[PDB]
C-alpha cells in the first residue's frame, strides 16, 4: 500500500503474496506483518466487527486447521471450509491495509493451497481487488500443470544450478490409445478456464458474501456441455467417435494413468482400465447416486422439483434450467 | 485335417470342425431345424466376419512352428552375383470401384412352355488399373544365372501410426508375384506387369458367353482354345492390390531374387490340380516366413531391395 491504493500496489502485494509459495516469505514487508499483525486488535478495519476472523484464529488457535506443506483438494469438506474461512476475512476488509496484513498473517501458518485457493477467489469476488491480474495458477503452482518427467527435470536443474526448458510430453502411450485428443484436455489454456470458471461462479457461494451470481445453474448447465462438444468435435477431427455417457452399473471401460504428480502428496494415483466402481468410504455408495440420479430424474420427469416442505416448486418454465442446475451440480 | 494326417483319431479335425462348429451357432441343439450356415460353405464363408477371426487362431497355431526357427543368416540369402540396383513402379497405383453383371436366371424357375426373361444382377467390385515394374539390375556373375523374382507389399505403419517392423510387419505382407527370369552378364532393367502377375486370374467368360462358343465350334469343326481358364488358382486381377485411402498410404515393395537354379533345383505347376510337383522349392514366403530379429540382415544381402510405393484411391 500507500496506505491504500495504487494498483501498481494492489497488484505489487499480490505477486510477492504468491511469489516461492512452498516456502516462508522472502519479502521483508510481507515478514514483519506476518509477525507483527493481530487480526484482532482493530476489529474495524472488518465490516464484520471481526467475525470472521475472529473465527479463523479460533482454529488456527485450537491449531485445527490443515498443515502446511500438504496437499489440498477443494473437494475436502473440511480443506474447504478451512480455505473458505480465509476468503471470508480478506472479503470483510474495508481496505488494503486489511487485506495484505491478513493475508501475510495466514499466509505464514494456513496451509499453501487453502491459501493459494483463498487468496485468489478473494481477489477474483472482493470488492477490494478491482486493479488486479492473478499470475496464472501454471506458473504460481506447476505441479498441477506440468507433467512428472518435466518436474523431475526441473528438480534436477535445481540441483545442479544449471539451467534451462524442458520440453514437454503428451500422455500415454500415443498411438496406442485416445491420447490422441490430448492436446485438448491437457493444455493450460482450458485447465486454466475450467478452474477459473468454477472460481467465477462458485458451487460454494452463499448470497451473504455480497451479492448473487446471476444464473450459475443455467451457466452451469452449459460451461460443461460445451466442453463436451468441443471434446467431442476434438475426438471427431481423431477418426474417434464421440463419447460413451458413463453408468454407475457398468464398467469404467477407458482407464489412464496421469503421471502427474503432487508438490508435498506423492504422485496421483492410476485407473487400471475396465474396473468396476467401488463403494467409496468416505464419500458416499454408489448406490447412492443411482438413487440421487433418480430423484433428479425425476423432477425432469414430472414437471417440479420438491422442496424440503414438499412444495412441489414448477420447472416447466424459463427459470428451468437453472433450478434443474443448482439441484444437479 | 485332410488325410495326409498321421494320427486323425487324436489330432482330430480343427479346422473343419470348426467350421461346422462356427455355423449351428444359430441352432445347436437345433430346435429349430434353421439350415447349416454361411461358414458351413466355402462359396459364403468369407461372408461372415468370424471367418477371419477363425483364420486369425489358425492362423497363428502355424506361426507358432513358423518362427521356431533360426533366423536367417546373411549368407543365408545372398544369391552372390545378382544385385538390385533399383525398383520402380512404371504407373499409377490406383484402385477404384469397377461394376459387374452376372446372371440370376439358373435361379427362378421356368418350367415349360413358358418362356425365358433374361433377368441380371450387377454388382459392385474393386480395381486397380495396369502399371508395371521396371527392377533394374546387375548380375556381375560371369554369366546368365536362372532367378526367383520374389515380390511382397508389407505395410509401414499401424493405424496407430506406429511403424512396425519386417518383423512386426514380415507376416503381414501379401504376395503380389513370384517368377522365373534368366538374368544375363549385365545390367538388364526388367519389366514386368500388373497383368502378368502369378497369384492372379481374370475374371471368366459369362455361362452364356461359353455356350455361344461351345456350341459354335460343334456346328463348325473345332476347337475352343480358351485355355485361359482350366484351373485358374488364383485371385481376382481386380484384387491384385489393396483398397487402401483417398489420400493414399505408402505401402513399402520388397522384391528379394533367389537363385532359380536352386530353387527349381527339380521342376501348369501353378495349380497343381493334375499332380503336378510344386516347382520352387522354397519353403513358402520366403524369405518372410522367418524371424528377422534384426533388419539389420535383410539389409546387407545384395538380392534383396525394399522400395516405398504409395496406392491411391480413387473416388
Ligand atoms: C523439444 O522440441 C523443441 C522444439 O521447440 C526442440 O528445440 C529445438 O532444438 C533443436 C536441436 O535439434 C533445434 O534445431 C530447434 O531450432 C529447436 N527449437 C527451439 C524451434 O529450441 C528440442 O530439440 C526438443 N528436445 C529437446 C530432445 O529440447
Amino acid at each position: 500500500d500507500a496506505l491504500g491504493t495504487g494498483n501498481a500496489q494492489k497488484q505489487q502485494d499480490i505477486n510477492h503474496l504468491l511469489d516461492k509459495i512452498y516456502e516462508p516469505t522472502k519479502y521483508p514487508d510481507l515478514k514483519d506483518i506476518a509477525e507483527n499483525f493481530n487480526p484482532l486488535g482493530d476489529t474495524s478495519i472488518y465490516n464484520d466487527h471481526g467475525a470472521a476472523v475472529e473465527t479463523l484464529m479460533k482454529e488456527l488457535n485450537d491449531h485445527r486447521l490443515l498443515e502446511q506443506r500438504h496437499w489440498y483438494s477443494l473437494f475436502n469438506t473440511r480443506q474447504r471450509k478451512e480455505a473458505l474461512m480465509l476468503f471470508a476475512v480478506l472479503n470483510q476488509c474495508k481496505e488494503w491495509y486489511c487485506f495484505r496484513s491478513n493475508a501475510a498473517y495466514f499466509r505464514e501458518r494456513m496451509n499453501e493451497g487453502e491459501f493459494v485457493y483463498a487468496l485468489y477467489v478473494s481477489v477474483i469476488h472482493s470488492k477490494l481487488g478491482d486493479g488486479i491480474v492473478l499470475p496464472p495458477l501454471y506458473q504460481i503452482t506447476p505441479h498441477m500443470f506440468t507433467n512428472s518427467e518435466v518436474i523431475d527435470k526441473a528438480y534436477s536443474a535445481k540441483m545442479t544450478q544449471k539451467p534451462g526448458t524442458f520440453n514437454v510430453s503428451f500422455t500415454g502411450t500415443k498411438k496406442n490409445r485416445e491420447q490422441r485428443v490430448a492436446y485438448f484436455g491437457e493444455d493450460i489454456g482450458m485447465n486454466i478456464h475450467h478452474v477459473t470458471w468454477h472460481m467465477d461462479f462458485p458451487f460454494w457461494w452463499e448470497d451473504s458474501y455480497g451479492y448473487h451470481l446471476d444464473r450459475k445453474g443455467e451457466l452451469f448447465f452449459w460451461v460443461h456441455h460445451q466442453l463436451t462438444a468441443r471434446f467431442d468435435f476434438e475426438r471427431l477431427s481423431n477418426w474417434l467417435d464421440p463419447v460413451d455417457e458413463l453408468h454407475w452399473d457398468r464398467i469404467i471401460r477407458e482407464g489412464f494413468a496421469p503421471l502427474t504428480s503432487y508438490k508435498y502428496g506423492g504422485e496421483f494415483p492410476v485407473r487400471p482400465d475396465n474396473i468396476h466402481f467401488e463403494d467409496v468410504d468416505g464419500v458416499a455408495h454408489v448406490h447412492d447416486l443411482e438413487i440421487t440420479e433418480s430423484r433428479i430424474h425425476e423432477a425432469i420427469d414430472h414437471g417440479y422439483i420438491t422442496d424440503s416442505d414438499g412444495h412441489t416448486i414448477d420447472i416447466r418454465q424459463p427459470k428451468g434450467i437453472e433450478l434443474l442446475g443448482d439441484i444437479i451440480e | 485335417s485332410s488325410k495326409y494326417s498321421s494320427n486323425v483319431q487324436y489330432y482330430g479335425s480343427l479346422h473343419n470342425t470348426a467350421h461346422v462348429m462356427l455355423g449351428r451357432q444359430g441352432d445347436p441343439h437345433g430346435k429349430f431345424n434353421l439350415p447349416p450356415g454361411v461358414m458351413e460353405h466355402f462359396e459364403t464363408a468369407t461372408r461372415d466376419p468370424s471367418f477371419f477371426r477363425l483364420h486369425k487362431y489358425m492362423d497363428n497355431i502355424f506361426k507358432k512352428h513358423t518362427d521356431s526357427f533360426p533366423p536367417y543368416t546373411h549368407d543365408n540369402l545372398e544369391f552372390s552375383g545378382m544385385v538390385v540396383n533399383g525398383v520402380a513402379i512404371d504407373g499409377e497405383l490406383i484402385t477404384f470401384f469397377d461394376e459387374f453383371q452376372y446372371s440370376l436366371i439358373n435361379a427362378v424357375d421356368s418350367g415349360e412352355n413358358i418362356e425365358d426373361v433374361e433377368i441380371n444382377a450387377r454388382v459392385h467390385r474393386l480395381n486397380h488399373n495396369e502399371f508395371t515394374y521396371k527392377i533394374t539390375m546387375s548380375n556381375n556373375n560371369d554369366g546368365e544365372r536362372l532367378a526367383t523374382f520374389r515380390i511382397f507389399l508389407c505395410p509401414i505403419e499401424d493405424n496407430n501410426g506406429i511403424t512396425l517392423t519386417l518383423d512386426e510387419a514380415r507376416w503381414f505382407c501379401i504376395e503380389l508375384d513370384k517368377f522365373f527370369q534368366k538374368v544375363p552378364s549385365g545390367p538388364e532393367t526388367i519389366e514386368r506387369s500388373s497383368k502378368d502377375s502369378s497369384v492372379t486370374v481374370p475374371d471368366m467368360p459369362s455361362f452364356q458367353s461359353l455356350k455361344e462358343q461351345a456350341d459354335n465350334a460343334v456346328n463348325g469343326g473345332h476347337d475352343l482354345d480358351l485355355s485361359a481358364y482350366e484351373r485358374s488358382c488364383g485371385i481376382p486381377d481386380r484384387m491384385l492390390l489393396p483398397k487402401s485411402k483417398p489420400e493414399g498410404m505408402e505401402f513399402n515393395l520388397y522384391v528379394a531374387v533367389t537363385d532359380g537354379d536352386k530353387d527349381t533345383e527339380g521342376h501348369h505347376a501353378q495349380c497343381g490340380v493334375h499332380g503336378e510337383a510344386y516347382p520352387d522349392n522354397r519353403p513358402l514366403g520366403y524369405p518372410l516366413e522367418r524371424r528377422i530379429p534384426d533388419e539389420r540382415v535383410i539389409d546387407g544381402v545384395s538380392n534383396i531391395k525394399h522400395v516405398v510405393v504409395k496406392i491411391v484411391h480413387h473416388l
